[PDB]
Parts: structure tokens; C-alpha cells; sequence
């Protein structure tokens, strides 16, 4: 939940610095710099993918960045803070097949985004998911989001700046 | 019971598998009692000829990994007693199935000496149904009984 | 209390064949061979209750409390 | 727009993870269609076992469970014995419509 | 490959209490101190007295896996011989000198042979076979 | 591999006696597990309307409350299903029955002293003495008077009595139809009995020729064996007029001489029928429940 937590805070916070932003990713992705060298070989071992129900929290909540975070990591020579457009490409070829075990609705929107800006081309392997296929603490905690955009309409006047709108 | 000092003895103490053999005289008090026993001499007879579909049916009757009785997490079947004319099973290799899938497999198969009740005249000339005859986790000769 | 409408077992019909069954007994002087068989019952499930019936009916209606006498 | 996700229900904890043994569960069943499905699973070559269970007759279970030697995964060997116990009511119906009409 | 290979002459054919297996009696024409006792199931395979029996036990047939039931096209040491089982050899007797009488257990149908030169080549492995042409 | 278009090829149907309340059909080669998934729909599965509610307003009689409203419940009512929906009972009755679930039934006999001169009927003693179950009367409710104009609500075996009835007694009761299946209750079953056997088949082994083939027919019912002189000894004529009598098998001549023994693909299936439906049409409704019980299965999403 602390990785879901801290996945919503800084995709819905408006007053912290661009080079703040890549802190984290000074770090998420940097411990994505720890699980390819460390547990990439449990899966030859006779194992499933319930075991790395920890690993797919955070990755989502990386993910959860780039449906958001995307105009704001240009320069003017073109390029992206540590290769953006190179990094979701890596982590997700991989032999742990993550299209299955992140949810639909946060594939539907990483694919539309990894389509435009061409970062990544996954589309067939999205499309190879019907042959390849205890579960509801899988489902609900990649739906749950700690800073949903709040039924409450009076709360917002404190609220209008320091939450971020939809764009 | 209502607290878990109790539940962990109701498991373990006083639970019925430990309680398999008399305190008496350590004679055992579980076991089928009226239907099978006199069922089980069929199953075991010598004209019990399964066939492939029945096989497997009378073990997935008794056996499932599904509500987790196995050990291997896979049902695992025996090759046919017969295999020219039609391949047919036989009921001795049924209780050789279920010998096999409800034991640990990190311990070999089982030997056993026994006889029966019935006497060895009921079946023909002399033939040799009362000696049951366990050997290498198999039910080789002999019928299943009371005894 | 009157014909059960139905067999135990089977599941024909059998209510409506115990006042007309009667009328092969009372009046025919049949036997219940052919009594029960000239009807349609042809199973001894609903072939032992036509024969059997008690009807204690009757001698319930004769305690009749709303009538004079 | 309705799916009612609980009738082919697909227990995991007994299930290859290639697929080739797989587990269900069906509910608003017993032995009417689980020996209807049984035999025309059983005559699929591919099919290494399926037998059809039930764990108490009183509820609505039906616990039936196909493994495969290789190639096709057990719930792709379940869908051609559903399309295979269709077309049988396919040959009963226009073998027994032609003969009512055939008098 | 093949352990054993005779050809027997049957004389009792007992029917003993049930309707499908009838424990054969027989003893060979070639050798002289060599028997059978068998179970066969009659309904498959109708043996009466006085007749010719080939009796062969082979080890496998021509290490494989699974038992498959047969497909489409392959070939098999069991496809000339009219009658195939499996079983166990679970003892091993010697009645004396060159009247070695070993047991069988095949699936719960007991077979014993006797004889000399069997000691060569029967191992109790848990895989043998038996065979019957003709 | 066992194609299922071989099975088109052996697959037949003999309909012998076909009326309209049993049929006596076979079914040639087909598995003792697919015949019984027909003959196991027949029995339950197959929708037929019966009454679940009995809303007494009035009955002082003899037969008491909840045994008047159990043997309302078996009567076969003549309603033909299809043309009645299914209820939703899991909301209140204020829409639980509407004018689309519901046949509504009442019932309004009332019994009086008759003067009449002879022992004394019953019948004559008395107006309107006998409940029969032809006094239950169909309201059109809603809108169901457009289109029962050629399929009014009948019971479908009419002369059952329901209760008999004795001066100053009366019954006012309301009826509902429900539309049911056989597993619930057994009300709703909407056959007599519909069962199979299967053919036998007897198999001389010695010829029987002679004195031994003229008290062979007496083991047997009648139309089965022909027997003539030494030539034409015996030959069956057709097992199906047979039953499974081995009575033969008690004669110590002739019990090693024949074998008894089905034929194990040639389902003789005899639906009757309560009167609700035809025979030859509820097994129309068990070979289209089948092929709409595997469409449940098949276009359903495989959970977890
Ligand atoms: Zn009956």
C-alpha cells in the first residue's frame, strides 16, 4: 500500500520540482537496477509468479508515473531524463511477462502513450495474452489509488492548486 | 473450544488419527465397517477388468489434487494389465494407484505378508487368494478383506 | 383420506381413477386383474394403489359439525 | 453487458502452470453433464486423463480435471469436447426430427 | 529384446468359480520338465484343451516414457503375438537342481514357470512382459 | 482420434409407437452417458408448470389446509411452457408474480343437503358433493386473454378429485401457476416415467432342435422364438418383444445351451407423459437443454 501511496503523491502533487521527480527515479529505477542482477532466476526454479506480488506493486506505480509524467522530462536536444523511452522497454521483455500481471486499464493507457511517442512496441505481445494465462488482493490494490479525484466539491477551494487536475 | 491452546491440542493430542490403535491392547478401532468390506472383494477379484475410461474415473472417484489428497500435485496412472486385444485394467492395480498417490515418494513402496478369511477353496482349484501379497507398493496377489 | 393424485414412484396420474374404478367393481363384477388393468395402470408401482386404497374419507364426512344433526 | 464469472471455475492450487493439467470447479452441476463431457473428452487422442468428480452430492459441484500429453493445454482440450458434445445434440436432433416426419 | 520363447500343450482348462479367467495348465512339446500355470482372460482370448500355446516373454518391446495409448502408424514387438500382458516376477523358487520354478505376478493373474535354463535370462525386473501367438 | 462425424454414421433412430402421451423410440449407438444425459434432463431439467401458492380465503372442510394446497400442486396443469417467462422471486411480492409468470386459478364449491328418496348415494344426497379438478377455473389476469384464444388454461387430467364435501362446507381458495423444473420439486416433472432398457440378446450355443425347442418357448415370452421342425430348430425373432425374464436360467437342460446378455448400443427409450406435453417433444426439449448446457460452460470466462 506505502508503494501504491507513494505511487499517487507524486503524479497528483503540483508544488515539487522537476528535478525532485527524478529523485525518485533516482531510486525506482534504481532498484530496478537491483532485481535484474539479484531475483531474475527464481523463475527457471519451479515457481510461479505469486511469489513477486511485492514486485509488481511498485512496477506499477513506475508505470503509474509514465501515464502521467510525460511532457515534462524534454530537453531541447531531444532526449529523456536517464532514457525514459529506453527503460519501460527493458523491464517489460523480460521473462516475467508483466502485461499479464499489471491490470488492463493501466496497459490500455501505457500502450496509447508507448505508441505516439514510440517508446515502446509491446502491442503484440499484449495481443499474446489469451493463451497465456489467492487472486483478489492482485486485482484491487492495482485499482486502488490513494488520491483519487475527490467527490467532495467544497474540500477543492483549499485544493485547487497544491492537487493536480486530470491535464 | 474457544481459545488456541485447546485447537492445537484438539489437532494433535486428542485427535482421531492418533487415536488409531486401542489403549487397550493396541487394537486398532478405526476402518470401514459393513459396505465396502463385502465391496472390496470384487474390486479386488480376479475378473475386475477395467477399461482406460473407467480407470482413471474410479481414481479421480477417490482421489483429488484439486481439494489436495495427492502428494505428487499430479494424478499419476499404471500401464494396462493387458495390451494386444484391447487394453484393459485390473482392480489389484486400482489399490496399487491408490497406494502409490496418497504416499510420500520420498519413501519407497510398501511389503506385506497376509492372509484373509476366506479360505483358498472358494475360487477354483486351489488357487492362492489368501495369501495377500503386497510387494513393492502393488497388490499383487490376494483380495482385500476384514483381516 | 382420498387417492393420492399421483404414484409414489412413477409419476402418472392416478386420482381420477378410484371413483371409476369402482364403477368396474360394484357394477361389472370384474376382477382386479382386469379391473386395475382395463383402466391404463400397467406398472405395480401405481398398480398397488388403486388396488390398495383405504378411502377413509367417509367415515370422516359422516362427523360433520356444520350440519343439523 | 453481463459475464457470469463463476460457472467455469478454474481452482489453481492443483494446476500445472503450463496449462496441460488444469483444475476446475462447476457449480449448477453433477453427474449430468459430468459423464456427458467425460466420454467426449476421453475421446479426444490428445487427453492423458480426465475423470469427473464430485465431492459431496448435496450442493452443486463438479470438480472434473483433463490432463494432456503435449501441444494443448487442458482447458483447450475442455473447449473441443464442449464443441464436440455440441455437435453431437447437432446429429440427435436432425436424426430424430427426420424420423417424427418420416411416418 | 526377448527372455524367454516355447511353445506349450494345453491339457486343463479349469473355469474354477469365475466367468472371464481360466487358470491354464500346460507343459511344453521341445523340452520335457518345463510347465505353465497361467490366468487368461478367456473372454478375450478363448483357450480349450489340447491345444498349441506360444508362450513369450520379452522385456520391451521395439526406454520410452509414457505409456500411450496406440496411434496411427508405429510398430510394435506386440503386433504379431495375439495376446499381450505385464507383470512381475515376485518369487523366485528353486524346486532343485535344474528344476528352477519361478513365480509371476501378471497383474494380479500368477504365473509360474519351471524349468532348467530359464536361470539365464529371467530377472524379477518390474517390467516384463508375456506374449501368446497363435 | 474418434471423429464426431462417424458418429452421424452410427447413430439411428427407430420410433416404433408414437402417441401423444408416450413414444417408444430407440437410439442405435449411442454411449450409456450421452443416453443418460438425455434421459437425466427429461426427468428434471425440462421446464413444466405446476402451482407452488395456494391462497385459501375460505375452506371448513374435512382435508385441512396444507393438504387441499399439496394436492393442488400435483395436478398436471395443461399449460404449455414458452409461453409463460420465468418468475424472479428474489424481490417482494408486489412484482414477484406478474401477468407474464402467473397462471391465476380459483376455486369456489359450495355443498348443500339435497332432498331426495332412496343406502344412499353420495351424488344424488348432495349438490355438488365432489371436488373434482375440472372446477378449477383459469382468470385471465393482464393481458392474457389477446392470445389464449385457441390455448385456454384446461387441466390436463380433469376428473381428479380433490376433495369431497358435506352440507354447510365450502372452498374459496386462489391459485398460482408457477413455471418449474424437476429438481426443485417433484410437481413439476414433466413426464410419467421417462425410462430406457436396452435390447437384449439371446445366443443358442447347442442346437436345440425338437422336444428341447418346443419347451424353450415356454421360458420366454411368446413372440420371440420361431421354432418349426429339425430344419428351422429355433431362431430368435426379435429380442425388443422380450423382456429380461431368465426364466430360462432356472431349467438345469438349458443352462449351458443359451447366453442372455444386452446389447450394449440400442437404447429402446419409452417417454410417457403426464399430460402436461407430448413425449416426442420434451425430448426435443432434453437434445437443446443439453446443447444449451455447454453453451454455459463454453462462452463463459475460464475464471482465474
Ligand atoms: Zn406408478
Amino acid at each position: 500500500k506505502s508503494l501504491q501511496y507513494l505511487g499517487s503523491y507524486i503524479a497528483r502533487a503540483k508544488k515539487l520540482s522537476r528535478t525532485q521527480i527524478i529523485f525518485v527515479a533516482s531510486y525506482l529505477t534504481s532498484w530496478l537496477n537491483r532485481y535484474v542482477i539479484e531475483r531474475e532466476e527464481e523463475v527457471d526454479q519451479r515457481g510461479g509468479m505469486e511469489r513477486f506480488k511485492h514486485f509488481y506493486a511498485a512496477f506499477q506505480a513506475l508505470c503509474y508515473i509514465f501515464c502521467f509524467r510525460h511532457n515534462i522530462f524534454r530537453d531541447t536536444d531531444g532526449n529523456w531524463e536517464c532514457e525514459l523511452d529506453k527503460f519501460f522497454q527493458r523491464m517489460v521483455i523480460s521473462k516475467f511477462n508483466p502485461l499479464k500481471f499489471c491490470n488492463e486499464n493501466v496497459m490500455l493507457m501505457f500502450a496509447r502513450i508507448a505508441q505516439q511517442e514510440s517508446v515502446a512496441y509491446c502491442f503484440s505481445i499484449i495481443e499474446n495474452n489469451n493463451n497465456e494465462r489467492t487472486r483478489q488482493q492482485f486485482i484491487d490494490l492495482q485499482s486502488y489509488f490513494p488520491y483519487d479525484p475527490l467527490f467532495l466539491k467544497n474540500y477543492k477551494i483549499l485544493m485547487k492548486e497544491y492537487y493536480i487536475e486530470w491535464s | 473450544p474457544q481459545n488456541e491452546n485447546a485447537r492445537a491440542e484438539a489437532l494433535n493430542l486428542a485427535n482421531t488419527d492418533s487415536q488409531y490403535l486401542t489403549p487397550t491392547s493396541g487394537s486398532p478401532v478405526r476402518g470401514l465397517i459393513q459396505d465396502h468390506i463385502s465391496a472390496g472383494v470384487w474390486l479386488t477379484s480376479k475378473d475386475s477388468f477395467f477399461t482406460r475410461e473407467q480407470y482413471q474415473q474410479y481414481i479421480y472417484g477417490c482421489i483429488r489434487p484439486e481439494d489436495g489428497h495427492t502428494t505428487r500435485s499430479k494424478i499419476v496412472t499404471l500401464p494396462p494389465t493387458i495390451f494386444k486385444p484391447y487394453p484393459l485394467w485390473t482392480g489389484k492395480q486400482i489399490i496399487t494407484t491408490v497406494l502409490l498417490n496418497v504416499t510420500p515418494p520420498d519413501m519407497p513402496g510398501i511389503n506385506l505378508i497376509s492372509k484373509n478369511k476366506i479360505k483358498n477353496e472358494y475360487w477354483g482349484k486351489g488357487s492362492l487368494e489368501n495369501e495377500v501379497l503386497f510387494k513393492d507398493g502393488a497388490l499383487l496377489c490376494g483380495i482385500l478383506d476384514k483381516s | 383420506m382420498i387417492v393420492p393424485v399421483r404414484c409414489f414412484s412413477c409419476g402418472k396420474v392416478v386420482g381420477d381413477k378410484w371413483e371409476s374404478y369402482l364403477n368396474l367393481l360394484q357394477e361389472d363384477e370384474l376382477d382386479e386383474g382386469t379391473a386395475l388393468s382395463r383402466l391404463g395402470l400397467k406398472r405395480y408401482c401405481c398398480r398397488r394403489m388403486i388396488l390398495t386404497h383405504v378411502d377413509l374419507i367417509e367415515k370422516f364426512l359422516r362427523y360433520n359439525p356444520l350440519e343439523k344433526r | 453487458e453481463e459475464p457470469d464469472r463463476e460457472k467455469i471455475k478454474l481452482l489453481t492450487q492443483a494446476t500445472s502452470e503450463d496449462g496441460t493439467s488444469a483444475s476446475f470447479q462447476i457449480v449448477e452441476e453433477d453427474h449430468t453433464l459430468g459423464n456427458a463431457l467425460r466420454y467426449v473428452i476421453m475421446k479426444n487422442p490428445d487427453v492423458e486423463f480426465c475423470g469427473y468428480s464430485i465431492p459431496h452430492p448435496s450442493e452443486n459441484l463438479l470438480n472434473i480435471r483433463i490432463q494432456t500429453y503435449g501441444e494443448t493445454t487442458a482447458v483447450d482440450a475442455l473447449q473441443k469436447g464442449l464443441k464436440d458434445l455440441m455437435d453431437l445434440c447437432d446429429v440427435v436432433e436432425s436424426k430424430f426430427t427426420e424420423k417424427i416426419k418420416s411416418m | 529384446n526377448t527372455l524367454f520363447d516355447d511353445i506349450f500343450q494345453v491339457s486343463e482348462v479349469d473355469p474354477g468359480r469365475y466367468n472371464k479367467v481360466c487358470r491354464i495348465e500346460a507343459a511344453s512339446t521341445t523340452q520335457d520338465q518345463c510347465k505353465l500355470t497361467l490366468d487368461i482372460n478367456v473372454e478375450l482370448f478363448p483357450v480349450a484343451a489340447q491345444d498349441s500355446l506360444t508362450v513369450t516373454i520379452a522385456s520391451s518391446l521395439n526406454a520410452t516414457r509414457s505409456w500411450r495409448p496406440p496411434q496411427a502408424g508405429d510398430r510394435s514387438l506386440a503386433d504379431d503375438y495375439d495376446y499381450v500382458m505385464y507383470g512381475t516376477a515376485y518369487k523366485f523358487e528353486e524346486v532343485s537342481k535344474d528344476l528352477i520354478a519361478v513365480y509371476y505376478s501378471f497383474g494380479g493373474l500368477l504365473m509360474r514357470l519351471e524349468g532348467n535354463y530359464r536361470n539365464l535370462n529371467n530377472l524379477k525386473q518390474e517390467n516384463a512382459y508375456l506374449l501368446i501367438r497363435r | 482420434e474418434w471423429n464426431v462425424e462417424k458418429f452421424k454414421k452410427d447413430f439411428e433412430v427407430n420410433i416404433s409407437s408414437l402417441d401423444a402421451r408416450e413414444a417408444n423410440f430407440d437410439l442405435i449407438n449411442i454411449d450409456t452417458s450421452i443416453a443418460n444425459a438425455f434421459r437425466r434432463i427429461m426427468i428434471s431439467e425440462v421446464p413444466s408448470v405446476a402451482a407452488e401458492y395456494v391462497y385459501f380465503f375460505n375452506n371448513t372442510s374435512v382435508i385441512q389446509d396444507e393438504v387441499l394446497a399439496h394436492r393442488i400442486g400435483l395436478v398436471p396443469l395443461k399449460v404449455d411452457p414458452d409461453m409463460l417467462t420465468w418468475v424472479d422471486s428474489n424481490l417482494p411480492d408486489d412484482e414477484k408474480f406478474t401477468d407474464e409468470n402467473t397462471i391465476v386459478l380459483s376455486l369456489n364449491v359450495k355443498c348443500t343437503r339435497n332432498p331426495d328418496a332412496p343406502s344412499t348415494d353420495p351424488k344424488e344426497l348432495y349438490n355438488n358433493a365432489h371436488v373434482y379438478a375440472r372446477d378449477l377455473k383459469f382468470e385471465p389476469q393482464g393481458r392474457q386473454s389477446t392470445t389464449f384464444a385457441d390455448c385456454p388454461v384446461v387441466p390436463a387430467d380433469p376428473d381428479i378429485l380433490l376433495a369431497k364435501l358435506r352440507p354447510g362446507q365450502e372452498i374459496s381458495l386462489k391459485a398460482h401457476c408457477i413455471l418449474g423444473i424437476g429438481g426443485d420439486h417433484a410437481k413439476f416433472s414433466p413426464v410419467s416415467t421417462a425410462s430406457y432398457r436396452l435390447l437384449p440378446q439371446i445366443n443358442i450355443l447347442q442346437p436345440i432342435k425338437g422336444e428341447s425347442a418346443r419347451r424353450f418357448q415356454k421360458c420366454f415370452p411368446p413372440g420371440v422364438i420361431g421354432i418349426d421342425e429339425g430344419s428351422d430348430e429355433a431362431y430368435v425373432k426379435d429380442a425388443r418383444k422380450d423382456t429380461v425374464s431368465r426364466e430360462v436360467l432356472r431349467y438345469e437342460e438349458f443352462a449351458d445351451k443359451v447366453k442372455l446378455g444386452r446389447v450394449r448400443n440400442h437404447f429402446i427409450f419409452n417417454v410417457e407423459s403426464a399430460g402436461a406435453m407430448t413425449p416426442e417433444e420434451i425430448f426435443f426439449k432434453s437434445v437443446r437443454i443439453l446443447k444449451n448446457k455447454a453453451e454455459y460452460l463454453k462462452n463463459c470466462p475460464i475464471t482465474q
